[PDB]
């Protein structure tokens, strides 16, 4: 409304609502597993 | 006057704001 | 027979509340939330003779602006303001708004969005060179590197706006971004300038205000206000159907 | 020219 005083009104809201999942692209830890085969990439990247 | 006479003029409207104007 | 409505009046208002409080209690986990303080306005009726009747109506008096806990995630988008600070953001009608999320994500050609609206810097909307590791200064300053290049570049981009404004001076709109009130666009103009004095930090993620306490209590006197409400109505209708058995000449 | 009776016409709405 028009105004020391509250102001007036009503504004209900509606809930909730998931928008996006993300993944936090932050680079893991290095497990040693001694076969010749495994790689593991050392930043931004990934295989094809 | 008293509630429930007899006048010669309607009540006035009853308005009921939410705000003061 | 009128005051099975009054009561009446204050039973569907305390629905009203309840819905608010639900509005709120949804958004326990909703990052950078502001809950909506719900109040009871009486309203009385003027006209003759005896003002006795004084019904209730329910309003939004803006939100609760206290900042939450924050949440510590290791991601330097991330960001959490002094209190009483804004981060402006184009809202969907082209216009300005102020947002607390600062949960900023970066689209695939480099722009800067938070929950899809691009957010707004000293010179508009942010252009960050594609593919880019940010680092946001305490200020605001953004430093971008770009991947494979050597590290004594960190060249800066930018500096986000951060509002100072206080609760009283904004209202909340349709789309959950906050804007100036009508008065405060009057006395301290249509878009607010950048205050440095506000403080940014990177890495921490800013949680809603819903206090759980009030939010009990409030739903134990709304059960309690609607049964003493039901109640009047039960002894009025049935007041008035005794009554009714006069007019048997 | 009465208008709705009852509920509607007995809650506290802004002039319009």
């Amino acid at each position: 409304g028009a105004q020391t005083t509250l102001p007036s009104g009503l504004q209900i809201g509606t809930g909730v609502r998931p928008v996006a999942t993300e993944r936090l692209h932050s680079q893991g830890n290095l497990s040693q597993t001694n076969n010749s085969k495994d790689v593991a990439i050392k930043g931004q990247g990934f295989f094809q | 006057g008293v509630p429930g006479a007899l006048s010669n003029q309607p009540a006035p409207p009853n308005e009921a704001p939410i705000a003061t104007p | 027979d009128h005051a099975i409505y009054t009561a009446m009046g204050a039973a569907s208002q305390t629905l009203n509340q309840q819905a608010v409080t639900a509005s709120n209690l949804a958004n326990a986990s909703t990052p950078g939330f502001r809950a909506q303080l719900n109040a009871l306005r009486a309203v009385p009726v003027d006209g003759l003779s005896l003002a006795t009747r004084t019904l209730v109506t329910a309003s939004t008096p803006g939100a609760d602006m206290t900042p939450g806990q924050l949440d510590y995630t290791s991601r330097p988008l991330d960001v959490a303001l002094q209190q009483d600070g804004w981060l402006v953001v184009q809202a969907a009608d082209g216009a300005e708004g102020y947002t607390r999320n600062g949960n900023i994500q970066v689209g695939p050609t480099g722009q800067l969005t938070i929950q899809g609206h691009p957010v707004i810097g000293e010179g508009g909307p942010i252009t960050v060179p594609e593919g880019s590791e940010i680092t946001i200064a305490a200020d605001g300053t953004i430093s971008a590197l770009n991947p494979g290049d050597p590290p004594n570049t960190v060249a800066p981009v930018g500096r986000l706006k951060l509002v100072k404004a206080e609760g009283n001076e904004v209202q909340r709109s349709d789309d959950g971004l906050f804007r100036l009130t009508a008065e405060a666009q009057a006395e301290r103009g249509a878009v607010l300038a950048a205050d440095p004095s506000i403080r940014i930090m990177s890495g921490v993620l800013e949680g809603s205000n819903v206090k759980p306490v009030e939010a009990m209590t409030d739903m134990i006197a709304n059960a309690r206000r609607f049964e003493m409400q039901m109640k009047v109505i039960t002894s009025v209708d049935e007041n008035e159907g005794r009554a009714n058995q006069l007019l048997s000449m």
